[PDB]
């Protein structure tokens, strides 16, 4: 079978493979069959007849001269068609003509020329039309629209369309219900004529980069009035070319739309002011601004009403100051140009989330540097250098928090959480710390989820701070250079499962500090040289264990405490892969499996 | 294998080659061609892909006349709404563009200078092709 | 041992005794008394030193109800042109200054909490006197 | 003997021991004898006979009343006396009578009147006298002073003088030839009448705190006229009151005079600009400030001539701007405002020290940011974060420096040492870095010092990196997490003399890396775990090795491997501290020293 089976029975794949027709061998009951870079100069009717079920195809870049009428007549259930990149000349009417259930249709880079000679009018449950990078020049509706129903999405960009007309969209009128995400971007365009674009409903509407100058965006923007969008997107591309000047003078009078959503993406220019920008652009619900380099603005602080709020790849001098009545979310990453931090001011606020900007502060943790009351999440991960100078007080309602990959200071000089009486999550790994306090964890009493991966231990030596968490389940401690643990340390946290305690430097393994935890299921011991135990005095494990990482560590093949390997060959029942327990510190005995060998003496 | 040639300057024979087992065509330029100390320029590319280039990126493998480096990892465009126009193209769909690039700032010895591209992309993440290329170096 | 009381507040009860053998008297007031919540007032002391107190400096001992703590190391004035005025002294002449503190921001548990204080000075660098604090706490 | 013999029949010190009078039974040829704290309600002539050769004295806070005539007569050699805390109520004229050779003289708290009823008429060598906290009047110099000679220092503060008087310093005008480093502190004064300070010439004057407000201080100015001083101190003590008001009509024409040095300490008034401000103290070859806050200046840049800079323990805003013509050194330590980097321009500049600060960079190190040509040091220790994106370019002459406890980023990704090619010292110590790219220390050819430790390794396995390093002979490497080195890895280097792998994680000794090193002396092997080695193939070791550190590691006592024992013990001539190499892996061999017990089988 040539064209290759990826899975069997259902779907068959074959690309490149040079047919001339299509092929027949394969199954009977067949569904998604592909079908690329075949050239097919010619395709006839009732070409496809051995496949009465089918639910996708493809014919990508199938050099195609001409379909004819009759095609896909013996076939329904077939949801999707991909007619991209074949040059078709004559689109038969009639073609299409039995198609019970299709909801997508994409036609791309095929030389069309308007949309009136589209002969899909029998249509019905079509939700998507992609029509894109084609040769249109007007955007005038045609009326078998009316019949049309469900559609969602029309996307009709880079093309070369000029201008609108109010005789434009006279249909579409007529819908009472109707949910359309129009688009048309790229598009070389220069004047509408008012009046066009009114008592009309979409969902979303995008326009980057299809205007030459300033004036021009001032005329199309009088062009629309009264659209009342859900969700607008301006802007430009990087790959070509751009605007030259931007100020208030510009995206003035955008305020005699109804909008509820906003983004401006990829400015070119070095905006400079913020404030009487943007100006009537309050009472939008939500705002964002994305690789948008405003490297100079004083005053960020003003009285909009905006109830959420993203800063992506943007630039900056300083760290805004902010001054919300009502703001629920922010977002503030993956930001470039400042390092630092000052106070903000949002009375009302649930969520934070300031990750990989790379910025710095200096008394971190208290309700007096956000001036909120109740803040349930927050997160600080892969920032610069933190320093703590005041456990959190005045935050009592906080249930998540993060530091990984931060840069932490002065963690062990108190109880830096102290008042924090309600929390779950928290997460401090890779920070270069020293845990040298017993206590530290003081007053935690609900905490369930510990990690700290790679942070040191004073003189390597694990002291008793694990207690009055009494609820932890899922305790992580790896890549923290440990070489001995104290003799009761895991006591009273009788709700633990897992337990991960790899990658460390042990040499002894005994089952005391475990003896009674009647909850744990994985218990973990991978990148570790362990040679023997200290005796043979290893007990029973809790009954409860049933998953016990042993393997990736070298052994010591001699006759000496030979009992050891007895003994963990005792039990295989809860090893994982017994194939990668082998010893090398014999020369001899090397790469040869523990639990295979059997030794004298 | 074929050598694909692309310019030459005063110190930079910049060539490469096919890597795995797929040899779908590809058509780069350079102008004007790079001087290994900090440079300026534009960069065309007509392509014609196989697969959604899609959330794509990139995995390097550098070699330094015999000395391997670390991988780097480029993510080119994201998620929504991305920097670049091509990279909201479909399969069969001819890709054609030109970008501005610009550097300097490092010194590098005389060698031999090879890397090993890997461009990843699509929903399922699939490798889309691979390219082999060669550098010499001998300043003047 | 005899007691040495300083002064008593609504959540404080400061008070010291020696740590060494060497026992030459002192005299040190505060007010207003300390809260062990952040307060503001001034120091006044009385003294007599043995050595010259010259780049003077502080070690710390301190203990939470049995929970030790790293070891603090405090430089009161170092090599020329100090801040302090008295830290140019010599031996006999009496020393008596008053000083400002104040703090604010960390909540402290209920406890015993006890310090151990270690003066050194001198270019030989000996040790000047040693004294032990306790503190106790019940908030309200 | 009660008096205390800390050296023998050199030195003997008793203090509080509760004498009444001088003790005898201490030996003949004795020095420096202390006494203190003894009350001595009086002296007695000729109270010091049993010891003729004596260097220092001391009299400290022993109660004396009178001191009568004929005292320290049978007395020469006698180079100090301490006179402290003594009240005397009547100094008996004639004292100090035989002092062939005095040369320091020190009279604290004791109530004093004036200087001329002071009998040191005779003397002669006399370099410093210390006469403060006393109860003075007038600054009017007795007359024996031009018969004094070589005179230093003289140090009044603390007193109740009053004022000045063209008629005082009318001596002293006589002196062709004189240093003096003049001082008068804590005085409270208002008013100098003008000529007073004419045709002088000092070495230093300090005037801290002797002010209450600015017009006193503007007069005060006004009345130094024609000092000629080489170096200026003016401030104030934190410890008491100070000033309310500080601009630029304060300290006005402080340039009638002829300065090269300055030093202001210890403001604490919140000063907001400098130019203007210190205006014409230029061609000062030096400057410096301490404990300043001045939190708010833009404009730091300005042209002066200034040789010689220091900021410590200052507070900022920003970082400074600097342009400056000749300036060869500069040092900004331990300050604590601003965390970031700016550049700078400094086209004659010869020396770098920033240390302690605590701020933060981005494309670190090229001749771009410093503007120089020739930069001989530098040293960046204990900042934030330093990112590396352009080895040093434009620095080819570099000798020093210094990196440790920084934060560093991106080491591993090229050659980041590539144009220093004339470099002796190097430091990266403790930064959190990963070496992971063989020839990172390419084109270093002339290092002979190299510090790193704390700096983990890709796998915890040692790669080849060290050649090219022909001169290489103090190597440090320890605390980095290895477990195992390459085969051939100290190759070519045929100089190093030092060698530090201690506190690792080793488990086998071999000799052949080590083979052939014609320069060894000292080898560290101590915070290891080392309890075996590969085999009994342990070669001699290179000639020249004289010095070998095997201890503080557990062993294991059994009878297998004795071999590596008898190995041990068979070369002793080497080791360092034979009493702290012991066993403890089995139970019985617990604390006994290795090379004592023999072993069966
Ligand atoms: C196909 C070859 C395999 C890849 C070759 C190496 C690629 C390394 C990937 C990372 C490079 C990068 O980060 O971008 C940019 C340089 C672009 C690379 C050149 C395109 C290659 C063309 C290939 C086809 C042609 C045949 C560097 C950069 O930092 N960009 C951000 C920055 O730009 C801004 O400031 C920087 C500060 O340096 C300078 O940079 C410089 O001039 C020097 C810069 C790069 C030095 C290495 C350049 C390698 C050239 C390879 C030659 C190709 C021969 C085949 O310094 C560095 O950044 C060092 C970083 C570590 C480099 C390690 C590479 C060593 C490999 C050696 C292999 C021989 C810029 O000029 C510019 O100043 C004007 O800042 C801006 C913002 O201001 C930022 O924009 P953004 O904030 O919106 O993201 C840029 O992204
Ligand atoms: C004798 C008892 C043993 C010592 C007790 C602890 C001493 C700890 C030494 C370090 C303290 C210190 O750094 O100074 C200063 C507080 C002074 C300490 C109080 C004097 C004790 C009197 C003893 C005799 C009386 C019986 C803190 C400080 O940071 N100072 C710099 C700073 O001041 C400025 O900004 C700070 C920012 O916090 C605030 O601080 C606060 O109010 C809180 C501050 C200190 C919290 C701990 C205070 C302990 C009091 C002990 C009570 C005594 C009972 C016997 O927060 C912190 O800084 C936390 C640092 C870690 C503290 C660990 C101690 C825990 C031990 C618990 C033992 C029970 C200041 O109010 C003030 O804001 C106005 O910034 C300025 C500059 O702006 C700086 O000046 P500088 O730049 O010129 O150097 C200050 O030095
Ligand atoms: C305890 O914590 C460690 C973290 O170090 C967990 O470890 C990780 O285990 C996975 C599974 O083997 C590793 O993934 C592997 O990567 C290789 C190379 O790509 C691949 O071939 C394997 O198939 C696998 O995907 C992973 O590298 C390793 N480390 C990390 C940092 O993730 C471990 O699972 C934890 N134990 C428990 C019981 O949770
Ligand atoms: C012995 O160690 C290995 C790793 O060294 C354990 O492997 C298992 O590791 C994988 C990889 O992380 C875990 O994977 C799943 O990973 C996805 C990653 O996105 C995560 O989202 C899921 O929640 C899930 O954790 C896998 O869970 C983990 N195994 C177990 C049982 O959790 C291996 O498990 C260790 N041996 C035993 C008996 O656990
Ligand atoms: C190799 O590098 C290590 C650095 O870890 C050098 O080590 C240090 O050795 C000295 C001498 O024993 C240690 O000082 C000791 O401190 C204790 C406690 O105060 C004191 O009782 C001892 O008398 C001694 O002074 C020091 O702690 C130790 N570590 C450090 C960080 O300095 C070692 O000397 C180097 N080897 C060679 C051959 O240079
Ligand atoms: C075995 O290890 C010990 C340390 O664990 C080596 O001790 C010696 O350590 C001292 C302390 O650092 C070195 O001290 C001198 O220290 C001053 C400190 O300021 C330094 O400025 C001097 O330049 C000098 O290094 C001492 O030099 C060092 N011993 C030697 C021979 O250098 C001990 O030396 C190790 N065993 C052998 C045989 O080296
Ligand atoms: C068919 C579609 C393929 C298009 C791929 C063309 C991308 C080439 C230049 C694009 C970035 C311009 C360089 C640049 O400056 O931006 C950097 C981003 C660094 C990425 C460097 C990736 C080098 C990949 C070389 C590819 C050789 C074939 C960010 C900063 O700077
Ligand atoms: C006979 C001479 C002895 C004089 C010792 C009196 C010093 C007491 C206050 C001086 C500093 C004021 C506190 C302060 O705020 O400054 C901190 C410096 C922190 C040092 C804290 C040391 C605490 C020692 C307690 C001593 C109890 C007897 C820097 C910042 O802040
Ligand atoms: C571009 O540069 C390369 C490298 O210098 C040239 O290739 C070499 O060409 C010279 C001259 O023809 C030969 O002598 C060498 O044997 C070639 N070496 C290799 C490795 O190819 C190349 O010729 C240059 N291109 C042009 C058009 O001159
Ligand atoms: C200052 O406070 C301390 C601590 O509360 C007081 O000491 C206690 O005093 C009460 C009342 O006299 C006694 O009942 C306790 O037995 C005491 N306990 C200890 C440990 O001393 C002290 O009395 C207070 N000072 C004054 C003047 O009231
Ligand atoms: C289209 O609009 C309707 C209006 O109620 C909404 O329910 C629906 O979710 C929208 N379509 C999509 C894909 O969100
Ligand atoms: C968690 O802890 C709280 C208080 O410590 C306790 O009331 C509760 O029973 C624990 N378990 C769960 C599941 O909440
Ligand atoms: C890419 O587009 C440019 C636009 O003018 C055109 O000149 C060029 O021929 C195109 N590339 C190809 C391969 O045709
Ligand atoms: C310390 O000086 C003040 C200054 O007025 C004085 O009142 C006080 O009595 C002095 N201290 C002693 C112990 O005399
Ligand atoms: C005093 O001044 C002279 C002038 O030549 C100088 O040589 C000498 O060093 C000065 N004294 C001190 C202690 O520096
Ligand atoms: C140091 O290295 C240089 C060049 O690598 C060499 O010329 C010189 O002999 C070496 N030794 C000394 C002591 O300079």
């Amino acid at each position: 079978e040539p064209c290759v089976e990826v899975v069997p029975n259902i779907t068959y794949q074959c690309m490149e493979l040079n047919f001339y027709k299509i092929p027949d061998n394969l199954p009977f009951s067949t569904k998604n069959l592909d079908l690329s870079f075949n050239p097919l100069r010619h395709l006839g009717s009732y070409s496809f007849f051995s496949f009465p079920e089918l639910q996708v195809l493809d014919l990508s870049r199938c050099e195609i001269q001409t379909i004819e009428d009759g095609a896909y007549q013996s076939l329904s259930h077939l949801s999707t068609l991909i007619l991209t990149g074949n040059p078709i000349q004559s689109l038969a009417l009639g073609a299409f003509s039995g198609l019970s259930s299709l909801q997508k249709l994409v036609a791309v880079e095929t030389n069309l020329a308007s949309l009136e000679n589209f002969p899909i009018g029998h249509l019905k449950t079509l939700k998507e039309l992609n029509v894109a990078h084609n040769l249109i020049q007007s955007f005038k509706l045609p009326e078998y629209f009316s019949n049309l129903t469900n559609l969602e999405h029309l996307d009709l960009s880079s093309n070369k369309i000029q201008s609108i007309y109010c005789t434009d969209l006279r249909v579409l009128h007529q819908m009472p219900l109707l949910n359309l995400s129009l688009d048309l971007s790229l598009n070389p365009m220069n004047f509408i004529q008012p009046g066009a674009f009114k008592e009309i409903r979409l969902h979303k509407l995008t326009l980057r980069n299809n205007f030459d100058s300033l004036n021009v965006m001032k005329t199309c923007i009088q062009g629309l009035a009264g659209l009342e969008v859900h969700r607008l997107v301006l802007g430009e591309f990087r790959n070509e070319g751009n605007l030259e000047k931007f100020d208030k003078s510009a995206l003035e009078g955008l305020c005699n739309l109804t909008i509820e959503e906003f983004r401006l993406a990829y400015l070119d220019y070095y905006l400079d002011d913020i404030i009487d920008l943007f100006n009537c652009l309050t009472n939008v619900s939500s705002f964002s601004l994305v690789s948008v380099t405003i490297e100079r603005v004083k005053d960020f602080s003003y009285n909009f009403g905006w109830q959420h709020l993203e800063l992506v790849n943007c630039k900056f001098g300083q760290f805004p100051t902010l001054k919300l009545k009502s703001l629920k979310r922010l977002t503030f990453t993956s930001n470039k140009g400042g390092n630092a931090f000052s106070e903000v001011d949002l009375p009302s606020l649930e969520f934070l989330d300031l990750s990989r900007n790379g910025l710095s502060f200096k008394g971190c943790c208290s309700q007096s540097d956000f001036g909120t009351t109740s803040l349930k999440y927050l997160d600080l991960s892969f920032n610069g250098v933190i320093t703590m100078s005041s456990n959190f007080l005045g935050l009592e309602q906080l249930e998540h928090l993060d530091f990984q990959h931060s840069n932490l200071k002065q963690m062990s000089e108190f109880s830096v959480f102290l008042s924090l009486r309600n929390l779950i999550y928290l997460d401090i790994s890779h920070t270069h710390t020293r845990v040298a306090f017993n206590g530290i964890f003081n007053g935690l009493s609900s905490l369930e989820v510990l990690k700290m991966a790679g942070n040191s231990f004073q003189e390597n030596f694990l002291p008793d701070i694990f207690t009055e968490l009494r609820n932890l389940t899922f305790l992580d401690l790896s890549q923290c250079q440990l070489e001995q643990l104290s003799p009761t340390a895991f006591n009273s946290l009788s709700s633990l499962q897992v337990l991960n305690m790899s990658h460390n430097n042990f040499f002894s393994l005994d089952t005391f500090p475990y003896k009674c935890l009647n909850s744990l299921q994985v218990l973990d011991y991978s990148l570790n040289h362990i040679m023997t135990s200290k005796k043979q005095e290893l007990q029973h494990f809790p009954s409860s264990l049933a998953f016990l990482n042993l393997t990736q560590n070298d052994f010591a093949c001699t006759c000496e405490h030979q009992s050891f390997l007895q003994w963990i060959k005792d039990q295989r029942q809860l090893l994982v892969e017994v194939e990668r327990m082998e010893c090398a510190t014999p020369s001899d005995k090397q790469g040869m499996p523990v639990l295979s060998l059997n030794i004298t003496c | 294998q074929k050598q694909y040639w692309v310019c030459n300057s005063s110190d930079a024979s910049i060539s490469y080659t096919y890597c795995d087992k797929m040899q779908y065509p590809i058509s780069i330029n350079v102008n004007p061609c790079i001087e290994l100390k900090g440079s300026k320029g534009l960069l065309h590319i007509f392509y014609i892909p196989r697969r959604d280039l899609k959330q794509l990126y990139f995995n390097l493998y550098i070699t330094v006349n015999t000395m391997n480096l670390p991988k780097r990892k480029e993510v080119i465009c994201r998620g929504s709404d991305d920097d670049y126009s091509f990279c909201r193209a479909l399969k069969g769909e001819t890709v054609n563009t030109t970008i501005s690039f610009s550097f300097k700032g490092i010194k590098f010895s005389k060698g031999k200078y090879k890397c090993v591209v890997e461009a990843i992309s699509g929903s399922p993440e699939e490798m889309l092709f691979c390219l082999e290329f060669v550098i010499l170096h001998q300043p003047n």
